[PDB]
């Protein structure tokens, strides 16, 4: 067209431009979009369970998602199917890393998200894994894990099995410890730099800070009880 | 689909392939010691890295439990892939070198009187 | 011996070219899965009895149809070249699928502790 | 072969932790004769490719218990 | 047999907003191998908002991706 | 050599005259004769990228 | 099993012919497509430009941009800020640090009130909480200190730099308070 900008043609408009009302925004629904959704995926979930109940354990179904636990000695078998069966054809992996809770005697649980092409749908796939064991990973059956599992390494020190190129990426190259740990906090042990006698050797010390990280110790009565839906 | 200087990960069981393992990972770690030497520009010998390379497994010497030798496997041979390039840079390589005394001057005698 | 998984350097839709006869290729490959998998492990199991089932469901609409595209709108996947890319795999996943057993018993209980988040 | 061992017993000798050269004889043990480390053996073991300036394989390295293996792998350039 | 050599790509301003450090190996001038490298810029909000409120994460949370700022504050609040 | 053809050809382009219908069939013949050096060397001198495959995927 | 997911309809497109007749010739061999793109930035060449001689021009402040953390006092203003620790609880970087003590008089004031301008991330969540509306981020961009110790701003700092305006916030406030 014409008549858009400036050298102008002396047009232009900032008036009349309205819708006076008031509000009607009649709702109240949280979540039930997803419960035909819901009702549909725990059905997948039974499949998936009754298909290859050799080596998964409890499905766990929440809010239009799904997560699959498995026993860890055996992935491999697992992912050999789910990312590349026919009714499971999902073949895209999106994340897998690392959650501790210090809580239980095995130590970090291992989450893997992967997304399907065909069908739309998530899902989601744990193992449980100790620093001092290892669990293997799933760089034998596609390209896009190698660079995710040195992510997981770093961070965490979950060890893995059957994999190239087990590196560090997410720290410094002479940094031990591991982050994502709870154990060490967010100082970090050694993290000064300094350089001026020894010249240019920017070597650490104990990291002392000039203020501490005042934390946040507060916490009410108790936040809620949930309201439970399953279809069975 | 690569590697750099072939980093392989899979933990054997038995623990004297672990034992041959380590050896053979200490062979490649003392011989890449004047490459070393070469690659930093350090300041001391190299039968200094050579001590301090024998002071760093003597420190693991009597750890028991092979499944924790093994991610002791991966942080040497690891952290020996990290050494064998210039990944790692002499500001971050002479955090293995507690080397100079005069950076202290006079401090603790490891005394209870000189505590205070 | 059906070399038609997946072709080179013709021009299909998505950087994967288009195979010569995919009707007698995917026809085959539904037989040779069809005789893997049922002559391995038990019809007890749910997994044989749902890869078979929908393997004869696909046989059925392929040996049915005869253009390239209709099969397409029923099989419910995506191209037919790309259907093709799909049905091999599920042959080698039931021939690996004859070793790690998936149908006897749970190996592992964990200990319950694993499986605890909150409440 | 002849002062190969020479060179050997002169970089075994200057290595530390053997106080008795007249302890090494020649075609003698390592760890039995001397009480080496199975960590200092192949510590000499690099010592010594170190001197003659030669690169050897891994199970060149398994082998060597005695010098007389030692400088029979010396022997092969 | 092969006998390449290596390069590193970009210390500093290689490509524009970004802490390129790419290890990168030539016979050719053809890189056979490719090892990307980064990590460099490893602030750690990933252990930072684990101490943090949910109010007080989001400024931490846009930090990330620092071209898209508000969709990056739209994928957390989701 | 294509640096010093040109030296071969710059006395020639500087008295082109005093050699009219003559000079001009001598270069002519010269030029072909290089031109063909040209059309062998067409057919080779370019890079190889080394490390594209394509191959069909077969099974048993 | 419909299945909806299919039809991307996979065009053959050979294309081998006609595109044109010697014209492709012509255009592959002198740059016609490469000096349309000359003549667009020749044509580009005689427009405005856009610089903003900043000593002496400003690009467009709105009224909610942040600044350096004025604290307001009332009018006849006995120190408008209460200590009452919310902006402390929210500075994402804990840049924040107060001290507070009841003063002489009865009230509660800040004994001490210290703004990390090293890491004042420029939230301004600290505005948007403080409930008597007395810690401010102005819009003045009024900096570039020699020191860090020209940086961490005490009390004295704060209210020397509200007292120096509040003209500037009082227009800010009047065009945002409302939405706030
Ligand atoms: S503006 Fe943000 S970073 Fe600054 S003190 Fe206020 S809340 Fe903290
Ligand atoms: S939020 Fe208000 S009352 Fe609280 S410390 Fe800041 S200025 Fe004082």
């Amino acid at each position: 067209q014409a008549a858009p900008s400036w050298e102008n043609i002396k047009d232009i408009r900032l008036d009349p431009k309205v819708h006076v009302d008031e509000v009607y925004e009649p709702i109240v629904n949280p979540a039930d979009r997803y419960l035909q959704h819901v009702s549909d995926l725990h059905q997948y979930a039974k499949y998936i369970m009754a298909a290859l109940p050799k080596y998964i354990q409890g499905f766990s179904v929440w809010k239009d998602e799904l997560t699959l636990h498995v026993a860890p000695s055996a992935v491999i078998p697992v992912t050999t199917f789910l990312r590349d069966n026919t009714s499971t054809q999902y073949k895209s992996i999106i994340d897998i890393t690392a959650v501790d809770y210090p809580s239980r005697e095995n130590r970090f649980e291992v989450v893997y998200n992967f997304l399907s092409v065909r069908h739309n749908s998530r899902i989601r796939l744990k193992t449980y894994a100790t620093e001092v064991t290892p669990v293997p990973s799933i760089t034998c059956l596609y390209e896009g894990a190698n660079w995710f599992e040195r992510e997981a390494y770093d961070m965490y020190g979950v060890f893995f099995e059957g994999h190239p190129d087990l590196r560090r990426i997410m720290t410094d190259y002479g940094f031990e410890g591991h982050p994502l740990r709870k154990d060490f906090p967010l100082t970090g042990y050694t993290e000064v730099r300094w350089d001026e006698e020894k010249r240019r050797v920017v070597y650490e010390p104990l990291e002392l800070t000039q203020a501490f990280r005042n934390f946040s110790a507060g916490s009410t009565a108790w936040e809620p009880v949930g309201p439970g839906r399953d279809d069975r | 689909i690569a590697t750099a200087f072939a980093e392989t990960v899979k933990f054997s069981g038995s623990k004297q392939e672990l034992q041959k393992r380590t050896l053979a990972l200490y062979r490649q770690f003392l011989r890449g010691a004047p490459t070393f030497a070469d690659l930093y520009e350090v300041q001391f010998s190299i039968p200094t890295i050579r001590t301090k390379i024998r002071q760093e497994f003597e420190r693991h010497r009597f750890v028991d439990d092979l499944s924790i030798q093994n991610v002791l496997y991966a942080k040497g041979h690891m952290e020996y892939q990290e050494c064998i390039n210039f990944w790692k840079q002499q500001a971050q390589f002479l955090k293995y070198f507690p080397e100079e005394d005069d950076i202290q001057g006079r401090h603790q005698p490891s005394n209870f009187v000189d505590k205070f | 011996v059906l070399v038609q998984m997946r072709e080179g350097t013709p021009i299909g839709l998505t950087g994967i070219y288009q195979h010569p006869n995919p009707r007698p290729a995917l026809i085959a490959l539904y037989e040779a899965t069809l005789k893997e998998l049922q002559d391995k492990h038990p019809k007890d199991s749910v997994y044989r009895q749902s890869i078979e089932n929908l393997t004869a469901h696909r046989k059925q609409i392929v040996e049915d149809n005869e253009v390239s595209e209709v099969i397409e709108n029923k099989i419910g996947a995506g191209l037919i070249e790309e259907v093709v890319i799909q049905a091999h795999e599920e042959l080698e996943l039931a021939k690996k699928m004859s070793e790690w057993k998936p149908w006897e018993e749970l190996e592992e209980k964990p200990l319950e502790d694993q499986w605890v988040y909150f409440n | 072969r002849p002062d190969a061992e020479k060179r050997i017993a002169a970089v075994l000798e200057s290595f530390d932790k053997i106080s008795n050269p007249a302890a090494i004889t020649p075609t003698a043990s390592f760890a039995k004769d001397l009480n080496l480390d199975s960590l200092d053996t192949v510590e000499v073991v690099v010592a010594i490719e170190e001197e003659f300036g030669i690169e050897i394989p891994d199970k060149e390295a398994d082998e060597i218990k005695s010098v007389n293996q030692a400088v029979e792998y010396i022997l092969a350039q | 047999r092969i006998r390449a050599f290596t390069i590193n790509f970009g210390p500093q301003h290689p490509a524009a907003h970004g802490v390129l450090r790419l290890i990168l190996e030539l016979s050719g001038e053809e890189i056979i191998r490719s090892d990307p490298h980064v990590g460099l810029l490893h602030r750690g909000t990933e252990k930072l908002i684990e101490y943090k409120t949910y109010m007080q994460a989001l400024p931490y949370f846009d930090r990330l991706d620092y071209v898209s700022m508000m969709t990056n504050e739209q994928v957390f609040s989701l | 050599p294509f640096d010093l053809e040109i030296s071969t050809l710059l006395p020639y382009v500087m008295s082109i005259y005093l050699v009219s219908n003559y000079g001009f069939t001598i270069v002519l013949l010269f030029l072909l004769i290089l031109i063909i050096g040209f059309v062998y060397e067409i057919n080779t001198n370019a890079l190889k990228i080394n490390k594209h495959n394509k191959p069909n995927t077969d099974s048993l | 099993a419909p299945p909806a997911g299919f039809r991307i309809h996979r065009p053959a497109t050979w294309e081998e012919s006609e595109e044109g007749a010697l014209s492709k010739a012509t255009k592959y061999f002198l740059l016609a497509e490469m000096f349309r793109g000359l003549y667009v930035v020749l044509e580009q060449f005689f427009r405005a430009p856009y610089t903003i001689y900043y000593p002496f021009e400003k690009g467009p402040v709105s009224p909610r941009f942040r600044g350096e953390h004025a604290l307001r006092r009332y009018p006849s203003g006995e120190e408008r800020c209460i200590a009452c620790k919310l902006c402390e609880a929210i500075c994402p970087a804990l840049a924040i640090t107060i001290d507070a003590e009841e003063r002489i008089d009865g009230s509660r004031r800040t004994t001490k009130y210290d703004i990390d301008m090293t890491k004042c991330i420029y939230c301004g969540y600290c505005q948007e909480s403080c409930p008597v509306d007395a810690i401010v981020e102005t819009p003045n961009v009024e900096y570039a200190t020699e020191t860090r110790e020209e940086l961490l701003y005490n009390k004295e700092k704060l209210l020397a730099n509200g007292d120096k305006w509040e003209l500037e916030l009082q227009y800010a406030l009047d065009a945002d308070a409302p939405y706030r």
